[PDB]
RNA sequence: UUGUCGGGUAAGUUCCGACCUGCACGAAUGGCGUAACGAUGGCGGCGCUGUCUCCACCCGAGACUCAGUGAAAUUGAAAUCGCUGUGAAGAUGCAGUGUAUCCGCGGCUAGACGGAAAGACCCCGUGAACCUUUACUGUAGCUUUGCACUGGACUUUGAG
RNA sequence: UAAAAACACAGCACUCUGCAAACACGAAAGUGGACGUAUAGGGUGUGACGCCUGCCCGGUGCCGGAAGGUUAAUUGAUGGG
RNA sequence: AUGACGAAGUGGUUGAUGCCAUGCUUCCAAGAAAAGCUUCUAAGCUUCAGGUAACCAGGAACCGUACCCCAAACCGACACA
RNA sequence: GGGCUCAAACCACACACCGAAGCUGCGGGUGUCACGUAAGUGACGCGGUAGAGGAGCGUUCUGUAAGCCUGUGAAGGUGAGUUGAGAAGCUUGCUGGAGGUAUCAGAAGUGCGAAUGCUGACAUGAGUAACGACAAUGGGUGUGAAAAACACCCACGCCGAAAGACCAAGGGUUCCUGCGCAACGUUAAUCGACGCAGGGUUAGUCGGUUCCUAAGGCGAGGCUGAAAAGCGUAGUCGAUG
RNA sequence: ACCCACUCCCGUUGAAAAGGUAGGGGAUGACUUGUGGAUCGGAGUGAAAGGCUAAUCAAGCUCGGAGAUAGCUGGUUCUCC
RNA sequence: GUCAAGUGAAGAAGCGCAUACGGUGGAUGCCUUGGCAGUCAGAGGCGAUGAAAGACGUGGUAGCCUGCGAAAAGCUUCGGGGAGUCGGCAAACAGACUUUGAUCCGGAGAUCUCUGAAUGGGGGAACCCACCUAGGAUAACCUAGGUAUCUUGUACUGAAUCCAUAGGUGCAAGAGGCGAACCAGGGGAACUGAAACAUCUAAGUACCCUGAGGAAAAGAAAUCAACCGAGAUUCCCUUAGUAGUGGCGAGCGAACGGGGAUUAGCCCUUAAGCUUCAUUGAUUUUAGCGGAACGCUCUGGAAAGUGCGGCCAUAGUGGGUGAUAGCCCCGUACGCGAAAGGAUCUUUGAAGUGAAAUCGAGUAGGACGGAGCACGAGAAACUUUGUCUGAACAUGGGGGGACCAUCCUCCAAGGCUAAAUACUACUGACUGACCGAUAGUGAACCAGUACCGUGAGGGAAAGGCGAAAAGAACCCCGGAGAGGGGAGUGAAAUAGAACCUGAAACCGUAUGCGUACAAGCAGUGGGAGCCUACUUGUUAGGUGACUGCGUACCUUUUGUAUAAUGGGUCAGCGACUUAUAUUCAGUGGCAAGCUUAACCGUAUAGGGUAGGCGUAGCGAAAGCGAGUCUUAAUAGGGCGUUU
């Protein structure tokens, strides 16, 4: 049985990432969200 | 609360009782079921409600021989043992002192006094005049406390 | 400002486990069975005082009917004797006269044997 | 309506052929045929057989016992029998009566209206959703004309 | 929990579209259609093949016409204050 | 493990789905791109620079590399048929 | 129900008795009226859901309280006794080891058994089902506190287009050695993908990087769009080549 | 092989939140498959089942409006008169 | 003695109740490391001189936190300070430093890897690849600086195209990003309410986006008013839930006027201001210094507590110290203190700006369609503008809520302007009839962590030995275990590290009684026997044979043992609150009067009487008034008047 997660870093950085996110304006809600709670880990 | 936004499991299926917050007041570490926020609680008093009262317990001083009436009270320097001296002429120990300008040298004097209290006559509380064992008060008090309440 | 329940709480539950001293199970020991068990026994007693009248009174009444059948009487021909000649002692008295003093108890019948005739 | 007739069977509400009385077929929401094809529907046959008459014996794996580890749903509390009545109307618990020493283990599922999921059917709520339309009211889009961007000239066109 | 008789299909037909196409996604720019150009592209229905596909244009839609009636914004004659 | 020696080590046949082969034949549905590479010149450069060939000398940096990988080490909450 | 028939049935009459929380007796509490300007007497009352009215207990905090109690033992906990109509109060043995609070007021996060309530702990089922491919084991020796399972030896059996050997992805130290066994391992474990420590991965040629581009991305200017932005030219990335 | 999923049985607190054994279909094609990429919430994608869009679909998930609203169900805690 | 009949204890596999002692568990009490809410201040930003946020490094020894950055728990210097120190978890050994003044605290400097606006180019953040200049090495490099884009300005060049322009290159300045709220603006829902729903409401709210500042905005009448006058803006209280608005439904909702807080006006014949750089003085902030006064005695492990006697106080309800301390310590009142930096007020000066130039024309007005004004088209003034038009020039123009006339009032189409006002992510102090580990932050503890999720995101649990580790030397059993038994420490070890107290469920061991012919809510009434203890039987406690009666509780219902619902049990938590308006009752103050709001106030006082209610009603209203309304009516009748 093929479940939903199917590991891949180099998709995983490219679609989650800190570039991805930094690249957009609502992805830089994501990281501004995540460092005013205080998140250790930032991005995946 | 922190949270509590998503819906804990569906509403029917799972057996449980049904859940809409975490945070319900019901739950632990939830909200508290009417949470209090600061509020004032100040009753009003009429002037002349208050009057009457501060009446009352002045004319309840002398009844009860609680009211000591001096021609005058100064210390000369304000120095705690100078007053302590003098109130134990008076043979007087927990009292509230009344006088019709507070003195500077008078207020130091009384400030580390363990049962001694030195007011303006607009100061003397309702709460301070039945507190204090004895009330010692100028002439010149007790006639600004006729002008007053008279 | 907030109150702890704890302490009266503990004091209340102990007060009903203490009234379930004896009951079996649960209802000795697990407060919401024994509460009920402790209300249900009052209930009880509340209404066997009123049995135990009633109770004692048949006792007294059915060795009133031994003693003075001995004696050639029915009950009821002895209440009715009892009552012609004017003797007012009680059935619990009565009782007790038929199984401890039994010749107090036959001059009792006598009088009331007279009495009906 | 298992229409009727014929065939197939000892016997056929199914099947095949036919009749036409088509409740209520019918011609590109196609009609009628059709070789090949189909893990497609129906029916018949040969072979074959434990499908069955009717089950027997055997072989492994559980079940069972010992040693080690060690869940679950459920659970108001239980000192938790039958029957006939009664009863919120189908009783282990009420009444009467019968039976019945105390406690396991292997089995079986008749009951505990047994467990599981605040019935999905049904009805209700001046509940929801999504869907439809010649329901209402709107609206994207498409379209009509006026005015603006927007001008010159010549000609068919009313009153001053 | 449905693999079918459902969907698709080759073939058929109707209809739209002259290219900055119709049509579609996009407040728009633009993009697909298509670096194609009616033997092409879109939509609709039917569904190899064989023989065929009858009658009805009243209703609704679509197409064409424009004599008449009605009819928007607009304009503002006239009357009454 | 320890350190020296160490014989034979040749013919026949069979033979790939591997290589020739990015070949050949055939078909229709008509089968990447760019650079490296070769060559030609333009602007520039003209004793130069640059190019070619020979010889000599030297260099080739940085990251990964264990281990599992039809699995008990990955995706399945498990040392999961 | 047992049983019943000159009845223990039916009809009539009579005298007895039983029988309720009804009535009476005795003792107590309470409501309302009246007399009482009193303590109290008198009369009549006193089942109760929804609901109205009245009167209280207790808990935490504030004042009274720089008081009072308290290591000669506070709060809390656990027994006993006792008091009141009740919520409850009081005294005391033991435990506990530093706090508590009279009285009268004032404030409330003020009283729990239910909400298929929430959190934790612990039961019942029950020492029950199960111990995860029916490829399979037997013996000997060693070590060890202990061996069916660890190591070795002799046999047996299983896979062998894999259950063998690799590359990629993914994982990340699981690799090897010494020590170790609490937990982890569906049993035991001396063994281990487990714990502690140390060690181990060496490139001009393998794979990346670097060069080049595909789809696609981003995209100076630019065009478009209330804003945020969208699209896209020059370019610049982007392998699976 | 690989992809698939027609039948029975098992399993249904499973070895497994869809499997296994035995049979079954396609197996040069409208085939299967790896890597990378594009399209998504009244939106996408759909050889069309209202299928699929991370075990979630007649409108995903997540946070916010938000303590929506609930003429409905449940619950509502000491004492006495 | 035999037989017969009758009667009959004790012998419990297990079980029940009670009691005692344990176990499990972690309640309760007490406590606080951490929170929550205010009050008064401060600071109101940080960033291309590289931020917020990180990655990786950095120590004698592994990790993590803190600090720091290849100069890496740190370097230089200036002050404070005066004996210890080498940060914490979390210590052990090492090696050292320090009265040649260390550690530590404060000011100023230096260094400051890599990522991130990230900015030389690229990129899967913390990585890869460069170029230019200058210097120095001879090999395969090293040091220092520069190299993003856009805007503004400037210089040089420069097409189609002759002059130009577009463009290109250099230089200088600036910007970009982050941050809880507050402000201005662009876009803008729905649930909900209307007991349905569409106008309407929710609401110009949530949310998205932009810009700015410590505040912002607004602001000096083309404003109200009403024939009297007021005199910018902003904010608070009233007017008033009134006028009005509204499927005249649900709702929405002024202004005039009045009381306050603040007060300020300046220019376009160019100013008040503001910014920057000097500059004169004042404070203030960032380290610190001194700081009073107690003994004996009893209990006790320990005194601060008991008893007795003192002293200080401008310092007395602070925190600790072996129990409760004014006098033991640290502090507190009070008084001093800055080498250096920051900041705020000021006195002058300098430029810069305000600055739009020169009094306002595509403007006022109008038509259409919207929006806003409390005002939903209404009889609809006014503001504003998407489309279209379009004046006059103080002898003029705007407004006064359709509109006209008269009167009053103002001068739009140009600007700048403090205070009173809003907010708190941040820093400090103070405070609380706030919490006290299921509470209080989600987070008292290495918590936005673990863990869950592809991701956005969701999101825990977990505090306490003792005064002091004095943390149990040594002996014994045991596997050189786990765990125990002694010994010892300690006041206490059943305070032994999963450690204060130590509840309940639940599980045991011991003892007493009961229990194997007996039918059911398990009790209650009666009641024998046995056991225990003294009070020695009219007693207390435990058990309880046998027997009468007796179908849990909650909820919901006409009605439930119901075979209807809910609960496995325990412990903890868990539901009528609060604000603002208001009516009635009770209980007070004052009384034909009563009471203030904002606000002021060395502040619960006192002032403030604007306002609200009352003392008069009737009428739709003008109005009249102990009457009034209806009506022809002074008649009748309605309401009112005798408190
Ligand atoms: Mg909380
Ligand atoms: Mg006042
Ligand atoms: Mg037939
Ligand atoms: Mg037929
Ligand atoms: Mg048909
Ligand atoms: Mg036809
Ligand atoms: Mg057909
Ligand atoms: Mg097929
Ligand atoms: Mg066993
Ligand atoms: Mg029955
Ligand atoms: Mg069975
Ligand atoms: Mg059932
Ligand atoms: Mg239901
Ligand atoms: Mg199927
Ligand atoms: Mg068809
Ligand atoms: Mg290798
Ligand atoms: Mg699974
Ligand atoms: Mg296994
Ligand atoms: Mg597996
Ligand atoms: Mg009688
Ligand atoms: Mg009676
Ligand atoms: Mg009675
Ligand atoms: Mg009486
Ligand atoms: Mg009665
Ligand atoms: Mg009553
Ligand atoms: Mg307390
Ligand atoms: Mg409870
Ligand atoms: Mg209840
Ligand atoms: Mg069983
Ligand atoms: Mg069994
Ligand atoms: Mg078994
Ligand atoms: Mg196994
Ligand atoms: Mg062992
Ligand atoms: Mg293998
Ligand atoms: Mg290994
Ligand atoms: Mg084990
Ligand atoms: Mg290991
Ligand atoms: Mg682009
Ligand atoms: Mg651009
Ligand atoms: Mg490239
Ligand atoms: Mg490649
Ligand atoms: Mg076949
Ligand atoms: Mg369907
Ligand atoms: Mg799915
Ligand atoms: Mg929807
Ligand atoms: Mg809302
Ligand atoms: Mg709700
Ligand atoms: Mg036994
Ligand atoms: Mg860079
Ligand atoms: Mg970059
Ligand atoms: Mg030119
Ligand atoms: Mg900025
Ligand atoms: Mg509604
Ligand atoms: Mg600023
Ligand atoms: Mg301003
Ligand atoms: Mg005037
Ligand atoms: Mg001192
Ligand atoms: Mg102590
Ligand atoms: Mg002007
Ligand atoms: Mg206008
Ligand atoms: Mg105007
Ligand atoms: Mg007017
Ligand atoms: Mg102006
Ligand atoms: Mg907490
Ligand atoms: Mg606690
Ligand atoms: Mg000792
Ligand atoms: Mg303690
Ligand atoms: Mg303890
Ligand atoms: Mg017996
Ligand atoms: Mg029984
Ligand atoms: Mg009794
Ligand atoms: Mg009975
Ligand atoms: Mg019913
Ligand atoms: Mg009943
Ligand atoms: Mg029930
Ligand atoms: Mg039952
Ligand atoms: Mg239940």
């Amino acid at each position: 049985m093929k479940r939903t997660f199917q590991p891949s870093t180099l998709k995983r950085a490219r679609v989650h990432g800190f570039r991805a996110r930094m690249a957009t304006k609502n992805g830089r809600q994501v990281l501004s969200r995540r460092r005013a709670k205080g998140r250790k880990r930032l991005t995946v | 609360v922190s949270g509590g936004g998503k819906k804990p499991w569906r509403q029917k299926g799972t057996g449980r009782a049904r859940a809409g917050t975490i945070r319900s007041p019901i739950w632990r570490g939830g909200g508290t079921t009417f949470a209090a926020k600061p509020r004032s609680h100040e009753q009003k008093l009429n002037k002349k409600m208050y009057r009457a009262a501060l009446r009352s317990i002045l004319a309840e001083l002398v009844r009860l021989d609680r009211l000591v009436v001096v021609a005058d009270f100064a210390v000369d320097a304000p120095k705690t043992k100078g007053l302590v001296a003098k109130l134990d002429t008076l043979g007087l120990k927990d009292v509230l002192i009344v006088t019709d300008g507070v003195d500077e040298n008078l207020y130091l004097a009384a400030r580390n006094l363990a049962h001694v209290d030195v007011r303006d006559v607009q100061g003397s509380d309702p709460v301070s005049l039945i507190a204090y064992d004895k009330v010692l008060v100028t002439v010149s008090a007790v006639k600004k406390f006729e002008e007053l309440l008279g | 400002a907030r109150v702890k329940r704890g302490v009266i709480a503990r004091r209340r539950h102990k007060k009903i486990l203490k009234l379930a001293k004896g009951y079996y199970g649960a209802r000795s020991r697990v407060f919401r069975v024994a509460k009920q068990a402790v209300i249900k026994a009052g209930q009880y007693a509340y209404r066997d005082r009123r049995q135990r009248k009633r109770q004692f009174r048949a006792l007294w009444i059915a060795r009133i009917n031994a003693g003075a059948r001995q004696n050639g009487l029915s009950y009821s021909r002895l209440i009715a004797g009892l009552k012609k000649a004017a003797i007012e002692i009680d059935r619990k008295v009565l009782a007790d006269l038929a199984v401890n003093e039994k010749a107090a108890f036959t001059a009792i019948v006598e009088k009331a044997k007279a009495s009906l005739a």
